[PDB]
C-alpha cells in the first residue's frame, strides 16, 4: 500500500536487552567474579 | 543381580534377607518410595516362615 | 545407535568454542571416525579443522565399508521383492538406509524416510524415522526438520500408551526451548526426571538430572521449590551424588549468602563447555543473581550493603553498580544510597498498578474495540 511517502523509503534476539547492558559492563561475567573474594 | 536369582530359589527369606539391606540403602539414600515397596515385601515375604532368629 | 554420535555433537561444541586443544579433533574424533561408519563427521569437519595431514586412504577404506554396505543394499532391492513376503524390500532397506542416516547425515535421510514412510503400520516406524531426524537436528540445529517431525509426532503418535517415546517427545521439546530461550518448557517437561531411565539424549542420566535442575531453579516459586528439588526425594539420590549442585540447591533453600558466588561459579564454568547454552551462559548469571536478590529484597526493607558486604565477602561499590544495573533493568525496586545509605524495599504492586493494569489492557484493547467499531462504516 504506497501511502504517498513511503515508497520512496527467539534466537539470539532478546537477551539483547542484556548483552546491551553487558556490553562494555562485566564482559566476562564471572572471571573477575569469581576472583573477586581475594581482592579484599 | 540378586533378584533375578531369588525369586525363583525356594528360600523366600533369603529375598528379604538382601530387600531389607535395600530398604536400608534406599532410606540411606532417601529413596522413600521404593523403601516402602520393599518393606511391603518383606511383610508379604514374612508371613509364610519363621526367619533367621533375630 | 546414537550415543557416541551425541557425543561427536558434544565434540562439535567441545571444538566449536575453545582452541586449548587442537588435537581433541583428532584423537576422539578419529577414534569416532572409525566407529558407527562416521563419514561425514570428518567430511564436514574437514574443513572447519586442521588440514588432515592425509586423511582419505584410512578413510577410503572405510568408505570402500560404506560401498560394500550400499551394493549390498543395491543388490537387496530386488533380492527382497523375490522374497515373497509383504514390503520385505521397504524392511530390507529401511534397516540399512536408517542405518545409512547413521552412517551420513542427509542423504541416507532423504533417500530413506521418503519412502520407508509410505506404510505406517505403526508410530513406531513413524518416530523411529523422527528419532533420525532428531539426532541430526540435535547436530546441525535446524528448525523445520526438528519441528515438523514433531508436528507429525503430534499428528497421530498421540494414539497408544506406550508412554517412553511419548515421554520422549516432552524430552525432546524440553531440549528443544532450553536450546533456545526456554524459562517453564524444560521444568514443565523435565517434570518426568526419574521416569525416563534410557535413551540416547540420556547418555549421561546425571546430565539430566542437572539439567533439570538448571532449569527448575528458575521456573520454579519457592514452595515448589522446597516441593520438587527437597520434598523429591526420587531425585534426591540423583542429586545426592552432585556435591556442588546439592551445595547450591540446599544453600539456596537455606539462604546461605557467601557461599551462592562459589556454588554459581561452579554452575558458571559447568556453562561454559556444555551445549545449547551458548544463549544462556551470561544470561542465567544474572537470572539466577536477581533470583536470589528476589528474597533478599524481601529479607528486609532496613538494609545496608555492608551487611550485604560481609553477606558476600566483597560486594560494596561492586554490588553498588551492580544492584543499580538491576534497578536500570525495572526488577528489584529499592533505594540504594550513599552515605545514610539504607537499602529501602517498598510494598507490593496493589497500590494504584492493580487499579492500573486494567486501562493499561483497555488503552490498545480498547484501541481494537474502537477501530474495529470504525471498521464498519468505513
Amino acid at each position: 500500500m504506497s501511502e504517498k511517502k513511503q515508497p520512496v523509503d527467539e534466537d539470539n534476539w532478546d537477551d539483547d536487552n542484556v548483552e546491551d547492558d553487558f556490553s562494555n559492563q562485566l564482559r566476562a561475567e564471572l572471571e573477575k567474579h569469581g576472583y573477586k573474594m581475594e581482592t579484599s | 543381580q540378586l533378584l533375578r536369582e531369588l525369586k525363583k530359589m525356594d528360600d523366600k527369606a533369603l529375598l528379604v534377607e538382601v530387600q531389607l539391606l535395600e530398604s536400608k540403602t534406599y532410606h540411606a539414600l532417601s529413596n522413600l518410595p521404593k523403601a516402602r515397596a520393599a518393606l511391603t515385601s518383606a511383610r508379604t515375604t514374612a508371613n509364610a516362615i519363621y526367619c533367621p532368629p533375630k | 545407535p546414537k550415543n557416541p554420535d551425541l557425543r561427536i555433537a558434544q565434540l562439535r561444541f567441545l571444538l566449536s568454542l575453545p582452541e586449548h586443544r587442537g588435537d581433541a579433533a583428532v584423537r576422539d574424533e578419529l577414534m569416532a571416525a572409525v566407529r558407527d561408519n562416521n563419514m561425514a563427521p570428518y567430511y564436514e569437519a574437514l574443513c572447519k579443522s586442521l588440514d588432515w595431514q592425509i586423511d582419505v586412504d584410512l578413510l577410503n577404506k572405510m568408505k570402500k565399508a560404506n560401498e560394500d554396505e550400499l551394493k549390498r543394499l543395491d543388490e537387496e532391492l530386488e533380492d527382497a521383492e523375490k522374497n515373497l513376503g509383504e514390503s520385505e524390500i521397504r524392511d530390507a532397506m529401511m534397516a540399512k538406509a536408517e542405518y545409512l542416516c547413521r552412517i551420513g547425515d542427509k542423504e541416507g535421510a532423504l533417500t530413506a524416510f521418503r519412502k520407508t514412510y509410505d506404510k505406517t503400520v505403526a508410530l513406531g516406524h513413524r518416530l523411529d524415522i523422527v528419532f533420525y531426524l532428531l539426532r541430526i537436528g540435535l547436530f546441525y540445529m535446524d528448525n523445520d526438520l526438528i519441528t515438523r517431525n514433531t508436528e507429525k509426532a503430534k499428528s497421530l503418535i498421540e494414539e497408544g500408551g506406550d508412554w517412553d517415546r511419548r515421554n520422549r517427545l516432552k524430552v525432546y521439546q524440553g531440549l528443544y526451548c532450553v536450546a533456545i530461550r526456554d524459562f517453564k518448557q524444560a521444568a514443565e517437561l523435565f517434570l518426568d526426571t526419574v521416569s525416563t531411565f534410557t535413551s540416547y539424549e540420556l547418555m549421561d542420566y546425571k546430565t539430566f538430572v542437572t539439567y533439570t535442575v538448571y532449569v527448575s531453579m528458575i521456573a520454579l516459586e519457592r514452595p515448589d521449590l522446597r516441593e520438587k528439588v527437597i520434598k523429591g526425594a526420587e531425585i534426591l539420590e540423583v542429586l545426592h551424588s552432585l556435591p556442588a549442585v546439592r551445595q547450591y540447591l540446599f544453600s539456596l533453600y537455606e539462604c546461605r549468602y557467601s557461599v551462592f558466588f562459589q556454588s554459581l561459579a561452579v554452575v558458571e564454568q559447568e556453562m561454559k563447555k556444555d551445549w545449547l547454552f551458548a544463549p544462556h551462559y551470561r544470561y542465567y548469571v544474572r537470572e539466577m543473581r536477581i533470583h536470589a536478590y528476589s528474597q533478599l529484597l524481601e529479607s528486609y526493607r532496613s538494609l545496608t550493603l555492608g551487611y550485604m558486604a560481609e553477606a558476600f565477602g566483597v560486594g560494596v561499590e561492586f554490588i553498588d553498580q551492580e544492584l543499580s544495573r538491576f534497578i536500570a533493568a525495572g526488577r528489584l525496586h529499592c533505594k540504594i544510597d550513599k552515605v545514610n545509605e539504607i537499602v529501602e524495599t517498598n510494598r507490593p504492586d496493589s497500590k494504584n498498578w492493580q487499579y492500573q493494569e486494567t486501562i493499561k489492557k483497555g488503552d490498545l484493547l480498547l484501541n481494537r474495540v474502537q477501530k474495529l467499531s470504525r471498521v464498519i462504516n468505513m
